[PDB]
């Protein structure tokens, strides 16, 4: 499992379904088979979905994940009672796969802003891209591109621009970031 | 265009381009009668450029000649051996000093104090204690003198070398000689301690307003008798306080002459004096006959100071006359016509062509306080520093709120103690790139792009490659505190606005306007005025944006009013812009408004409030 970096917006955009589920009783990874022959191993979670964000209606009842962390370990806890929004690949009837590689975080991690982007925010900037800045110095050409440089500020995924940012789409077809609950304006002016 | 060069009567002004570099490289770099031996040899100008920031190109006649054109100490930068003993340190801790000579530009009380303040600069950081004596030889003989003053090291007329002092030793060891042809002041222009009227004790307040015209030197306007009066505050029409300006031709002090004016000439023992002398005196006090034969009639009074409208030149102080013709054109203001050194003169009759009577319009002068400070260190053994913010730096730089520099504290304490009966100076001079730097303000002031800090500004026009500096911010703006914050200049009136602490300054034409520096309350913002973060103008809206905290502000640079209920947070127009940006700048054309925070900037597009270009401050601007 070698997962590439992305902004928590793309998640809610590239992901089929996003919801906060939890593990009641793990659907003990059962049988399978493959090339070498031997059975396919797959972790399975019994889940309780609070609410759904995006995705198809056939609500998730159990989560599934590749055998070993080595390949993509989304080992999460049961009993405990922590929540996880994890927007894995939606599979028919409550089936959804979580690859360690997927946007997956305990409910408590996200900020007051990150959660509220679930209903409308993030969902407004999908017709938009989110460039990741290689090295100071970096640039953006297209009118729809938004410069994302956490590698610069905070090497890790979780960083200012991810914790509080969302690259919306302008009324001209172009795009740009934000912070707050007020989308309606260009530049502060007065009647002259 | 083909700018005419003239010789003014009294001034001897050849020195063309290099010509000077020749006379000005051996004074502080040892290289006599011969045109420096840089021909088959290469040394001289090099070490000159070592000092003063290393723009080592060679003779660099384009940028370097402007540095030997700045007012400096009379002391050499190299070879400490110039007569003062090898060991530069007083063998004592109780050091006497005596004021032998004074200067007409200042009343002897001001001079007396001016010095004593200088010494204190050193005492406050040393077990050294200076006590003035009025008789016999002391450790420091303080005097003023002109070219050829008696020690073999001549001064050069007005401007140029300001003074000089020998390092600790015998007799001449430690003496401090200040240049008499200079205009000594407390730093900000001519000073005149008023004599009569309703404010007998005060200093003339120049400028001052009377009859709707600003006066910067004593005047006889109003009067009919010819006397000199100056107002004792800015607004005469409101305050009404003033006094008369001292002048031996007008009156005198004490003695037995009852205020009567000097008589010229006046005979004293086979010599006829045409001005006051100190002949016969050791308190260094100018005196004079009030009758034509001092001996016979024995009538006299003192001459504690002389007021003057004009300086230098050949008009003995005569006020300017406007308009005046020179080379065929009339001038109604001081000019630099005929001058190549930029100095500003005017005519003392309506026509220079016919009369050749001129003078210098008095500039800011030099602070006896400061000049003596540096000097005194020399006398305590100290040697010329290479640190722009160091008092013991050769070039003169007027700082209202002067503080010894660590560099100084260091050097002086290194020789002597620190504080009898643990603190330090604090900050040091920031280095270009070497270390991380969060500037106090970046700004487009004129054409140059200044970078700010504690007491320093680096700046440049277009070169991103490498700015210049460091230079004391007080070079251009003295009344500015030792750590400014946001700063901008209104392209609608070309006024340099400086924010700092609870107040703000607004310079225009190298001078702050009456009333400023006001707090930010009367500026526009609420009492939040504790401090600011950044500010600038729009490249398309042409307004001011005062960023402070999580919330930005607005100002009418096109009107006096204010916009409806700000503060509103960045929640509206600004986008990527982070909380509290260190600075904001808009350059010529482009439409980009760079925002500064941390160690990197964020390019903003005015044409479209969105974003762009995230870059490394150090690598992009501020050349590394
Ligand atoms: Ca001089
Ligand atoms: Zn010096
Ligand atoms: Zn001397």
């Amino acid at each position: 499992c070698s997962c590439s970096p992305v902004h928590p917006q793309q998640a809610f955009c590239n992901a089929d379904v996003v919801i906060r589920a939890k593990a009641v009783s793990e659907k003990e990874v059962d049988s399978g088979n493959d090339i070498y022959g031997n059975p396919i191993k797959r972790i399975q979670y019994e889940i309780k979905q609070i609410k759904m964000f995006k995705g198809p209606e056939k609500d998730i009842e159990f989560i599934y994940t590749a055998p070993s962390s080595a390949v993509c370990g989304v080992s999460l806890d049961v009993g405990g009672k922590k929540e996880y929004l994890i927007a894995g690949k939606a599979e028919g009837d409550g089936k959804m796969h979580i690859t360690l590689c997927d946007f997956i975080v305990p409910w408590d991690t996200l900020s007051t802003t990150q959660k509220k982007s679930l209903n409308h925010r993030y969902q407004m900037g999908c017709e938009c891209k989110i460039t990741r800045c290689p090295m100071i110095p970096c640039y953006i050409s297209s009118p729809d591109e938004c410069l994302w440089m956490d590698w610069v500020t905070e090497k890790n995924i979780n960083g200012h621009q991810a914790k509080f940012f969302a690259c919306i789409k302008r009324s001209d077809g172009s795009c740009a970031w934000y912070r707050g609950a007020a989308p309606p304006k260009q530049e502060f002016l007065d009647i002259e | 265009a083909p700018s005419p060069i003239i010789k003014f009567p009294g001034d001897v002004a050849p020195k063309t381009d290099k010509e000077l570099a020749v006379q000005y490289l051996n004074t502080f770099y040892g290289c006599p009668k011969e045109s420096c031996n840089l021909f088959v040899l290469k040394d001289t100008l090099k070490k000159m450029q070592k000092f003063f920031g290393l723009p080592q190109t060679g003779d660099l006649d384009q940028n370097t000649i402007e540095t030997m054109r700045k007012p400096r100490c009379g002391n050499p930068d190299v070879a400490n051996y110039n007569f003062f003993p090898r060991k530069p340190k007083w063998d004592k801790n109780q050091i006497t000093y005596r004021i032998i000579g004074y200067t007409p530009d200042l009343d002897p009380e001001t001079v007396d104090d001016a010095f004593a303040r200088a010494f204190q600069v050193w005492s406050d950081v040393t077990p050294l204690r200076f006590s003035r004596i009025h008789d016999g030889e002391a450790d420091i003989m303080i005097n003023f003198g002109r070219w050829e003053h008696g020690d073999g090291y001549p001064f050069d007329g007005k401007d140029g070398l300001l003074a000089h002092a020998f390092a600790p030793g015998t007799g001449v060891g430690g003496d401090s000689h200040f240049d008499d042809d200079e205009l000594w002041t407390l730093g900000e222009g001519q000073v005149v301690r008023v004599k009569y009227g309703n404010a007998d004790g005060e200093y003339c307040k120049f400028p001052f307003l009377f009859n709707g015209k600003e006066y910067n030197s004593c005047t006889d306007t109003g009067r009919s008798d010819g006397f000199l009066w100056c107002s004792t505050t800015y607004n005469f029409e409101k305050d009404g306080k003033y006094g008369f300006c001292p002048h031996e031709a007008l009156f005198t002090m004490g003695g037995n002459a009852e205020g009567q004016p000097c008589k010229f000439p006046f005979r004293f023992q086979g010599t006829s004096y045409d001005s006051c002398t100190t002949e016969g005196r050791t308190d260094g006090y100018r005196w004079c006959g009030t009758t034509e034969d001092y001996d016979r009639d024995k009538k006299y009074g003192f001459c504690p100071e002389t007021a003057m409208s004009t300086v230098g030149g050949n008009s003995e102080g005569a006020p300017c006359v406007f308009p005046f013709t020179f080379l065929g054109n009339k001038y109604e203001s001081c000019t630099s016509a005929g001058r190549s050194d930029g100095k500003m003169w005017c005519a003392t009759t309506a026509n220079y062509d016919d009369d050749r009577k001129w003078g210098f319009c008095p500039d800011q002068g030099y602070s006896l306080f400061l000049v003596a400070a540096h000097a005194f260190g020399h006398a305590m053994g100290l040697e010329h520093s290479q640190d722009p913010g160091a008092l013991m730096a050769p070039i003169y730089t007027y700082t209202k709120n002067f503080r010894l520099s660590q560099d100084d504290i260091k050097g002086i304490q290194e020789l002597y103690g620190a504080s009898p009966d643990t603190p330090t100076l604090g900050p040091v001079t920031p280095e270009i790139c070497k270390q991380d730097i969060v500037f106090d303000g970046i700004a487009q002031i004129r054409g140059e792009i200044f970078f700010f800090k504690d007491r320093f500004i680096w700046r440049t026009v277009t070169p991103r490659d490498k700015p210049m500096g460091p230079l004391l911010v007080a070079t251009f703006w003295p009344e500015l505190p030792e750590k400014i914050d946001a700063v901008y200049e209104a392209p609608q009136e070309e006024k340099a606005v400086f924010f700092a602490g609870n107040e703000y300054w607004i310079y225009s034409a190298s001078t702050l306007e009456r009333g400023y520096p006001k707090p930010l309350t009367s500026l526009g913002l609420p009492p939040d005025v504790q401090r600011v973060d950044a500010a600038f103008n729009w490249s398309k809206n042409k307004k001011t944006y005062i960023f402070a905290g999580d919330k930005f502000w607005r100002y009418n640079e096109v009107k006096k009013k204010m916009d409806p209920g700000f503060p509103k947070l960045i929640a509206d127009a600004w986008n990527a812009i982070p909380d509290n940006l260190d600075a904001v700048v808009d350059l010529q054309g482009g439409g980009h408004s760079y925002f500064f925070k941390g160690a990197y900037y964020l390019k903003l597009e005015n044409q479209s409030l969105k974003s762009v270009k995230f870059g490394s401050i150090k690598s992009d601007w501020l050349g590394c």
